[PDB]
């Protein structure tokens, strides 16, 4: 995929943006940042997501170029996803961390993200609210007052999202 | 003991709008993920995540053949999240 070479910020620019309205950043000599990637490519019912490995190569490298330690978990069910999300938050590496990133790359509908065992008769849907509940200050005390970014790459329905005009 | 907000300092970014589909290339990869990479590399030094994700949506503003609009949901960020690449 993409090389991931990010354009660096200079000390001249860093000191210029100095404020009480900016999130605090830890020293690079001791900080332990964590980024988690979950991707479903092989499915039983719905078709295979061909070219998904290219998007894993891009994100896994870009997040690593931003000082994060990347973990990649491929082909999981909704129940498997729930266990891995609880295991990621229970990690004590978050204590000496300033931020976190999470990427979900699968299929979807209006309700949520589909697992590898999902079908129209017997579904395997993971709601976005269940993700926010597991990553909050009640379940995850280590990420209190810290930024928590979530990236989603999946469908939201069936419509093409377009309407004709004059 | 001291009380604190149950949900705070969160930000979600999706590939398309609700009830619509996202476009993925079979050999090149997802249009959204690729564009997020193009913007994050260039603007991580001067722009924050909210400023960056706004620019991402703007590159999708012209619909030709395949159309998709990224969306920012459930935002509880009280401050600017600057990445500062290199530090
Ligand atoms: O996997 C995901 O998260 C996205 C998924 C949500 O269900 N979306 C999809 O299955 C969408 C909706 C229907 C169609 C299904 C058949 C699979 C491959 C296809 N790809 C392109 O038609 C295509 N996409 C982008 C650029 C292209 C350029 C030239 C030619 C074709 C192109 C594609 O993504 N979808």
């Amino acid at each position: 995929g993409s090389e991931g070479n990010v354009k660096l910020c200079s000390l001249e620019e860093a000191q210029r943006i100095w404020s009480a309205e900016i999130y605090p950043i830890m020293d690079k000599s001791s900080r332990t940042r964590l980024a988690l990637i979950i991707c479903n490519e092989e499915f039983d019912s719905i078709p295979r997501r061909t070219g998904a490995e290219v998007d894993i190569t891009g994100m896994t490298m870009l997040l690593q170029n931003l000082g994060y330690s990347v973990d990649v978990k491929k082909n999981l069910t909704a129940s498997d996803m729930t266990t891995e999300l609880e295991a990621f938050a229970h990690r004590p590496e978050h204590k000496t961390s300033d931020s976190t990133f999470l990427v979900f790359m699968s299929h979807g509908i209006r309700e949520g993200i589909c697992g590898k065992k999902h079908s129209e008769q017997v579904p395997d849907i993971l709601q976005l609210n269940a993700i926010f509940n597991m990553l909050n200050t009640k379940n995850c005390p280590s990420l209190k007052d810290k930024p928590k970014v979530i990236i989603i790459q999946a469908c939201r329905g069936d419509s093409p999202g377009v309407v004709w005009f004059k | 003991i001291k009380k604190a907000h149950i949900e705070k300092d969160f930000i979600a970014f999706c590939s398309s709008t609700p009830d619509n589909v996202s476009w993925r290339h079979p050999t090149m990869g997802s249009v959204f993920i690729g564009r997020l990479i193009e913007h994050m590399q260039e603007y991580a030094c001067s722009c924050d995540v909210e400023e960056i994700f706004r620019k991402v949506r703007f590159s999708f503003e012209q619909p030709d053949g395949r159309a998709q609009m990224p969306t920012t949901e459930r935002v509880t960020l009280t401050r600017c999240f600057y990445l500062f690449p290199g530090h």
